[PDB]
């Protein structure tokens, strides 16, 4: 393989990591501004010029406050889990469909499912190792949440893949040259929006970090850097599923600025659902993702199996 | 020598997994984890056999299915211990 | 394995001029190449399938490379710059060099080909179909069924079956 | 509209496969000539090494 | 895949440097006796979190494991449609999804998808 | 390819000594190690690194005494008189029974074991001079009854074969 | 009777059952349309296939228009 | 191959599980061995098909080829340790990547 | 070089796995074991499908096993030992040194990759997981797949029968 | 390009 490739793959991956991290910071700013404007009030306006360096205020403070050394915890497992959470939440972003050859992910859906399963593993390790009752309850709620949505997330992905015929997400671009897939897959636009909020632990499915049912969920014993890397891991997951909503349902082109405008709009939708709908119970989440979402996924998979046999005979 | 340079390693790791399965442990779930490890090494050896042959790697998912149903049987046996005992101690079960 | 009993062609036979064009230069003008080298490619690939021996069809490989070289000389003599522009567009336009990314320079190159040699571009699926040809070489004989004169024989159905002498002959029974 | 889009994608895929099928015989001819040359070189080197 | 290994090691290295920079630049105050204690909403715990936890969704978890290895046999047939007999592919695919619907609707009928309680 | 890879009856009896000692002690090693491997884990667990080896030696070494005493007594009785016979094996069995009695500190076990191993020795000597084998290779091995070709019950149809019985 | 109860309490299951029945009908139509014509002998073939003139697979080769 | 004991219709699915007939270079050799395994039988095929069994065995198992390769690799390092082979000319000329 | 590194890491994690009393140490050790086993399995096949499938399987399995850790043997003491750390470090550095001083052509696997296959293989030019996974849905072995669907349904019926949901939740001293 | 190809 040519030497220059390796260098440009390394450079593009590092630039992608840096830009996703600063976009996580400005995604916190975007949520704190429009989520205020969801209500009557404003966002952050005083600090800096017009609230633009407010995530820098949030990042300077959390990188200088005292590290918690908890008593009953396993500290050697408590220190390592937010590092692995941020590592998989930035490692999933290598699956991004570049029109240049960033990485030749022929099995991008399986890579996405693997990193999706691993991020909740970091969440449930961080919940157990804090040695707090609210942290263990948030961890077990996260495990019940991923057991609820995992098979539903897989089968729904298969239905989109059937419309493609291959597991490479750049083949989403060729099949969306005339129109977006929001016309066909509007019930799974709703269903994939429901799953993507359960993937990122966001409202209405916010049982892993509850502010009223529990006290901060599994983040109850994490402070000043562990909470920071957990929070950037969660928001990079939010950015990734906003990107995947733009890839599957919308145009998969990356040379247009309209794609990133759409990604900012889907991130605004992710903030917008949190500011409107109340939270579920995870009993009702488990009764939803097992009796409604899974049944609809299998049924519309049957519909796509029949439609793909009908289309294949006509070609 | 040829049996030593190729595929001698997962025999040793399968023997270590078998010794982990039969070691004197306090709980049944450690034996279930040792079962998962010997599933992994049987997957390694079966995968070496199915990759000497060209297009017969489709069998490698069937072994996964029978192994997961073995693990589900073990997990349901671990549930059924709680229906009769209060614990999963192997010393607490009847020796006869 | 290769032993001393198996013959091999000498180094003087394999030292001929080979096509050293790049991938974008081979992809440009690929449809016009097979309309001129349909006979050599089909014969070489047909005898490569059934014969399945690299020592066979060496002269067919020479004919394939000679036809490709003759087509590239004919492209090089007349409007080399249009082929250069088409190959540069196909190299620089996309990662996988798809013909759909730029078609204007393809139209200019096909116009120059039609103006020079009166060759038309074939359709998008001309070379992906099954191609039938008449071959000069004779077909290889189908293998005869293996013979086993001393097989494992059974009792035939037309063999006569009289009743058993003294019945079962096993412990006083008959 | 997806049926029309699948027709367009199938046309592009068939054109790419036709380009592959028309390029391949030159490549496999070069492969077998270099394969026979390297087989002769390996047979000479094995006779030199194992004397 | 060798490049993915190296970039995964680089992301792990960068995150460990980020966490160590957060630990180095943190404020270093003396550790109090009751600062390190578990929170438990401001009072004494009465019980450790290593106390055994009641599982009301054991059947749902094992059904999830069974359904996930059922997911592992669906994922091939995207590729297999263009290269196989269409009749055999449809008999296998519609019979697979209908058997999954029989199993899921039968356990919905029994109420085994409801939490033990 | 060593002196350990030797048999008892590779030479005529009385001709060789050390190969017979190594062979009979090799069967003694195999029996003692097998019985002690099913002993020290199963009943009377020693719960130590050194008493486990002590039980290994206790179950192994007297079998070496049995093997060495029987082979040396048979060798002396073969080298004493010209003829080879059964009562050399009988008195070797009595010597091994005396070794058992020295093990268990009970003369009655030593005699009864001497009589039993002498009967075993004269039966083995009858085997080696009469030519019959204790565990022979099986001459008649039925892999089925009659019509083992005729009870193929398969629902798939057989494709035409590539082999014929006809000569070319 | 039971259709109104299922359409009142679990309407997404009824809509999915309608979609799955439509998919089964379209699968039957697609299989019948594939096997009504010579669907096993596809127009464009993967790989580079060459047939001799005396081969029985030679006269089955289509001569359609792209 | 083995034999089905008390064979039923349930062996028809099992019998086509693992075999070399699906696009493998060895399977024709395997087919020939199966031919005498249909002709001589499973027990006479262990004695009267010693040539056809060994060709399939060193065709798919690649035992003799890999023993040959490891004898070719060990002799070169043995000559390097003994001093007959110079360290600069330790390896021969590499093949072209378009070859094989 | 990477394959020998995965050999050394799998050996060291197997030594660690044989010596861990606590179920969570076994869980984390088999996490890194299935990561290294998934990468090593990938090296042998032309495509990387079954490594991904095995990773979804072994992350869907131990997700349940942690809930049984927190329900049964939630309270058990970890015991770090300096002897195991020194042994694993010495064996790991020794095998990295031994892998660095080894010829990697002899220690490489003989199983054919997607690029180790020759150019003449026309089956290698297809889509990378088509012909490998074809026989799951083809005519001779679709009935084994049918048997697997019925086997999974019977498995689910067995799980429902021997985990009685109406007897209550499960914990220690229930 | 075609400048690689010798004149003949
Ligand atoms: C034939 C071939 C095969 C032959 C096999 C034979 C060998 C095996 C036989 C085993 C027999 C047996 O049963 O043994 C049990 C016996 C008793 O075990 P134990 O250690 O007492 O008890 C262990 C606990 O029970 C353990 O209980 P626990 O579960 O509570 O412990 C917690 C556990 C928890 O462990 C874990 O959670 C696992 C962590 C693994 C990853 C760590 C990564 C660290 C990275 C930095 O922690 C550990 O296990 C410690 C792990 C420490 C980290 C190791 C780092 C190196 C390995 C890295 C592996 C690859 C991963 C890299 C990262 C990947 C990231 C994606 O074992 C031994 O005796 C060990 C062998 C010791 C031999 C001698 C060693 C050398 C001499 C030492 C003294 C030198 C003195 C010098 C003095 C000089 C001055 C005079
Ligand atoms: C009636 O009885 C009751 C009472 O009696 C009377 C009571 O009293 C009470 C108690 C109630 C009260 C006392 C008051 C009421 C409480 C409320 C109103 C609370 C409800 C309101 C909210 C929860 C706020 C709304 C929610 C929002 C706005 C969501 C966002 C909130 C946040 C906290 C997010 C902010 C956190 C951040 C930003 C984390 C910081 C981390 C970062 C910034 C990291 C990002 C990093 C970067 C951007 C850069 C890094 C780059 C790197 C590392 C690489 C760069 C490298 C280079 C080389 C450049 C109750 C309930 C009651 O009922
Ligand atoms: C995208 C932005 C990413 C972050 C960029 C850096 C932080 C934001 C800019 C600096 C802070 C805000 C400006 C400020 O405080 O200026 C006051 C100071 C000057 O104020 P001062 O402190 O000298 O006096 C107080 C002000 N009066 C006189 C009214 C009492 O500005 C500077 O020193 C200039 C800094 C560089 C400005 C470059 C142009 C910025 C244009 C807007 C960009 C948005
Ligand atoms: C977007 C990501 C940004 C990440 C970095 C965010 C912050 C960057 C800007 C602020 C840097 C602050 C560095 C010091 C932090 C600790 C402050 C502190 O308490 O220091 C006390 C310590 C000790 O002083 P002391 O004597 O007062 O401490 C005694 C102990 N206490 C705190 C209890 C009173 O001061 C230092 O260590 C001085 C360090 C000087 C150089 C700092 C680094 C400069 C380069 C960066
Ligand atoms: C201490 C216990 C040691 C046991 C060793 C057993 C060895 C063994 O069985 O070897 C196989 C042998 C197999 O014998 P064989 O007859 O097959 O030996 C012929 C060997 N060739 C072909 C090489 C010449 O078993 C015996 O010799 C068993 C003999 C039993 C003699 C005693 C019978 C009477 C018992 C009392 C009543
Ligand atoms: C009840 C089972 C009946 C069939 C059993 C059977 O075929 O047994 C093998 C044979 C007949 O089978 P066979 O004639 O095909 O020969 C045996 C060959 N195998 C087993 C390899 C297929 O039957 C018996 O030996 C009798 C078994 C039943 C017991 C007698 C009382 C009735
Ligand atoms: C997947 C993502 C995982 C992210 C978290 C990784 C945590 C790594 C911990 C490494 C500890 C190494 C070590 O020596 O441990 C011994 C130590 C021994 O405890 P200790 O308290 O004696 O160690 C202190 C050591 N000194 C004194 C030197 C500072 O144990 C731990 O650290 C606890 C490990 C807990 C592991 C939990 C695994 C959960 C797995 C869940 C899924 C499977 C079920
Ligand atoms: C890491 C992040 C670096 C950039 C952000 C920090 C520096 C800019 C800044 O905000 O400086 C502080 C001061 C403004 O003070 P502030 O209290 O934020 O204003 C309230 C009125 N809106 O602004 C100033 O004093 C302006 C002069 C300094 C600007 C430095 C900018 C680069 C650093
Ligand atoms: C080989 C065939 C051996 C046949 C032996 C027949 C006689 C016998 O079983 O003797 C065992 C002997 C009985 O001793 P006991 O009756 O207690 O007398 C005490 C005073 N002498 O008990 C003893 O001498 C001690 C225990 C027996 C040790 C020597 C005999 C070993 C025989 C081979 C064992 C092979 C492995 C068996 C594994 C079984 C697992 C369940
Ligand atoms: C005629 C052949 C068949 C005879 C069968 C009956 C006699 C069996 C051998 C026997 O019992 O020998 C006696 C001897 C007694 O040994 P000892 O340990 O002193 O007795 C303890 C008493 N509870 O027992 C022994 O020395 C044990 C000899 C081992 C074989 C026992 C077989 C039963
Ligand atoms: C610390 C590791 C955390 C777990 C990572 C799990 C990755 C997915 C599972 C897997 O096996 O994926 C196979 C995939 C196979 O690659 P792909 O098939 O995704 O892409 C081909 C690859 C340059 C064409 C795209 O490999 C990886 O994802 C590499 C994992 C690196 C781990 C480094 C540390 C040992
Ligand atoms: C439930 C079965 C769906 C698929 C049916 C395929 C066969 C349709 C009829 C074909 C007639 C030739």
């Amino acid at each position: 393989m040519f030497y220059m490739e390796f260098i440009l793959s390394l450079i593009g991956s590092l630039l992608l990591i840096i830009c996703v991290l600063v976009s996580v910071a400005f995604l916190t700013l975007l949520e704190r501004k429009v989520l205020g404007y969801i209500q009557i009030r404003k966002g952050p306006n005083k600090v800096g010029l017009m609230g633009i360096p407010q995530p820098f205020c949030d990042a300077i403070k959390l990188f200088t406050k005292e590290q918690t050394y908890p008593l009953l915890s396993n500290y050697l497992s408590y220190y390592i889990s937010p590092i692995f959470s941020l590592f998989l939440s930035l490692f999933v972003w290598m699956c991004m469909p570049f029109f240049v050859k960033l990485y030749s992910f022929n099995l991008g859906g399986l890579f996405f499912l693997c990193c999706t399963s691993l991020g909740v593993y970091t969440v449930m390790v961080a919940g157990w190792s804090s040695n707090s009752n609210y942290a263990l309850l948030g961890g077990l709620r996260a495990v019940a949440q991923t057991i609820s949505y995992e098979v539903s997330l897989a089968l729904i992905l298969l239905s989109f893949i059937f419309l493609i015929g291959s597991y490479n997400m750049i083949y989403f671009f060729f099949y969306q040259v005339y129109m977006w897939f929001l016309i066909i897959l509007f019930p799974m636009a709703l269903v994939w929006v429901s799953i993507s909020l359960a993937e990122t632990n966001r409202t209405p499915f916010d049982f892993a970090e509850g502010e009223s049912e529990l006290v901060s969920g599994f983040n109850v014993e994490y402070s000043s850097g562990g909470f920071a890397l957990i929070f950037m891991a969660e928001y990079a997951s939010i950015l990734f599923m906003s990107m995947l909503f733009c890839v599957i349902f919308l145009g998969c082109d990356v040379f247009n600025l309209l794609f990133y405008m759409k990604l900012t709009f889907i991130s605004f939708v992710f903030i917008w659902v949190r500011g409107t709908l109340p939270r579920f119970r995870y009993d009702k989440l488990m009764y939803l993702a097992w009796k409604c979402f899974l049944s609809f996924s299998l049924n519309y998979l049957l519909f796509f199996i029949g439609f793909k046999i009908l289309l294949f005979s006509l070609l | 020598m040829i049996m030593i340079l190729y595929w001698s390693l997962p025999m040793i790791l399968f023997i270590l997994g078998l010794f982990c399965f039969v070691s004197n442990r306090k709980h049944l779930l450690s034996m279930l984890l040792s079962l998962e490890f010997i599933v992994l090494m049987l997957f390694f050896m079966l995968f070496i056999y199915l990759n000497m042959l060209n297009y017969e790697s489709y069998f490698s998912m069937m072994f996964l299915t029978f192994s997961v149903c073995e693990g589900a049987l073990g997990l349901s046996i671990l549930v059924s211990m709680i229906r009769t005992h209060g614990n999963d101690y192997f010393q607490s079960f009847s020796i006869m | 394995v290769i032993t001393n009993n198996t013959t091999l062609p000498e180094e003087s036979e394999l030292n001929v001029q080979e096509l050293n064009l790049s991938s974008a230069a081979l992809r440009a003008g690929a449809f016009h190449l097979g309309k001129q080298c349909e006979q050599a490619n089909n014969e070489f690939m047909l005898c490569r399938q059934e014969l399945d021996d690299p020592r066979a069809c060496l002269a067919e490989g020479k004919a394939v490379t000679s036809c490709a070289l003759d087509f590239f000389r004919k492209v090089k003599k007349t409007c080399h710059e249009e082929f250069t522009q088409y190959a540069t567009c196909l190299d620089k336009s996309s990662g996988t060099m798809a013909f759909s990314h730029c078609r204007k320079t393809q139209g200019v190159f096909d116009k120059c080909i039609k103006d020079n040699f009166d060759w038309d571009r074939p359709s998008y699926g001309y070379f992906s179909r099954a191609k039938v040809i008449q071959s000069a070489r004779e077909a290889p004989k189908k293998e005869e069924k293996v013979s086993y004169p001393d097989a494992t024989p059974g009792l035939p159905e037309d063999y006569p079956k009289p009743p058993a002498k003294y019945g079962s002959r096993f412990h006083w029974l008959e | 509209i997806y049926y029309l889009t699948a027709k367009k994608v199938k046309r592009d895929e068939i054109e790419m496969r036709s380009a592959q099928n028309v390029i391949f015989p030159i490549l496999v001819a070069e492969r077998d000539r270099e394969f026979l040359r390297q087989l002769r070189r390996n047979r000479d080197e094995e006779a030199e090494l194992m004397k | 895949m060798f490049s993915i290994i190296f970039i995964a090691l680089l992301i792990l290295l960068i995150t460990t440097i980020v966490m160590f920079l957060a630990s180095i630049l943190s404020k270093k105050a003396l550790i109090d006796r009751e600062k390190s204690s578990p929170f438990e909403c401001g009072f004494d715990p009465k019980s450790s979190s290593r106390l055994p936890f009641s599982l009301r969704f054991f059947l749902i978890t094992i059904i999830f494991l069974i359904f996930d290895v059922e997911i592992a046999l669906i994922l091939p047939m995207i590729i297999i449609m263009k290269y196989s007999n269409i009749m055999i592919w449809t008999i296998t695919s519609i019979i697979f999804i209908l058997i999954l619907l029989i199993g899921l609707y039968h356990e919905w009928n029994q109420g085994m998808l409801n939490w033990s309680n | 390819m060593s002196l350990l890879r030797s048999k008892y009856y590779d030479h005529p009896d009385g001709e060789d000594a050390f190969g017979k000692i190594v062979a009979t002690n090799k069967y003694a090693v195999s029996a003692g190690v097998a019985w002690s491997m099913f002993d020290v884990l199963t009943l009377s667990k020693p719960q130590g690194y050194l008493p486990t080896l002590g039980r290994f030696a206790y179950n192994t070494g007297p079998l070496m005494g049995m093997a060495t005493a029987f082979t040396l007594t048979t060798l002396v009785a073969t080298n004493a008189r010209g003829k080879d016979d059964k009562i050399n094996y009988l008195i070797g069995g009595f010597a091994a029974g005396g070794v058992f009695g020295a093990w268990k500190h009970n003369h009655v076990a030593g005699l009864c074991a001497g009589l039993f191993l002498g009967i075993a020795g004269v039966i083995k000597k009858m085997s080696i001079e009469q030519g019959w084998e204790f565990f022979p290779n099986t001459p008649i091995k039925q892999y089925g009854g009659l019509n083992i070709a005729g009870n193929d019950w398969t629902i798939m149809a057989d494709p035409p074969k590539n082999w014929t019985t006809e000569k070319p | 009777s039971l259709l109104k109860r299922a359409w009142n309490e679990i309407p997404d299951i009824v809509g999915g059952s309608a979609l799955a029945l439509a998919g089964i009908v379209m699968a039957t139509i697609g299989v019948a349309n594939y096997y009504a014509k010579d669907g096993d002998n596809r127009r464009y073939k993967l790989g580079y296939v060459v047939y001799r003139h005396d081969d029985p697979r030679a006269l089955k080769v289509r001569n359609d228009e792209d | 191959s083995l034999t089905p004991f008390l064979r039923l219709p349930l062996t028809d699915l099992t019998g086509c599980l693992i075999n070399h007939q699906t696009y493998d270079k060895c399977g024709k050799f395997e087919m020939k061995m199966m031919e005498c395994f249909e002709a001589y039988g499973l027990e006479r095929g262990k004695r009267e098909c010693a040539d056809l069994i060994s060709d399939f065995q060193e065709c798919v198992g690649m035992q003799k080829q890999l023993m040959r390769f490891h004898a070719m690799r060990n002799e070169r390092y043995k000559q390097w340790l003994k001093g007959e082979r110079k360290g600069q000319e330790f390896f021969a000329d590499p093949p072209r990547v378009d070859a094989y | 070089m990477i394959q020998l590194m995965l050999y050394s890491l799998i050996i060291t994690t197997s030594i660690i796995f044989l010596n861990m009393i606590h179920p969570l140490a076994l869980g984390l050790t088999l996490l890194i074991q299935t990561i290294f086993v998934c990468l090593l399995t990938g090296l042998m096949t032309k495509s990387f499908w079954y490594s991904y499938i095995l990773f979804l399987i072994f992350l869907g399995g131990m997700l349940v096993l942690f809930i049984y850790v927190t329900s049964l043997a939630s309270n058990e003491m970890f015991n770090l030992s300096m002897k195991l750390t020194l042994f694993s470090s010495l064996i790991l550095i020794f095998m990295l040194i031994l892998s660095f001083i080894m010829d990697k052509t002899s220690s490489s696997l003989f199983l054919m990759n997607n690029d180790m296959q020759s150019i003449i293989n026309m089956n290698s030019y297809f889509m990378e997981n088509s012909l490998s996974l074809n026989k799951l849905y083809n005519f001779p072995t679709n009935f084994i797949t049918i048997l697997l669907m019925n086997y999974l349904l019977i498995t689910l019926i067995v799980i429902v029968k021997i985990t009685k949901l109406f007897k209550g939740p499960i914990r220690m001293m229930s | 390009g075609l400048e690689q190809i010798p004149d003949e």
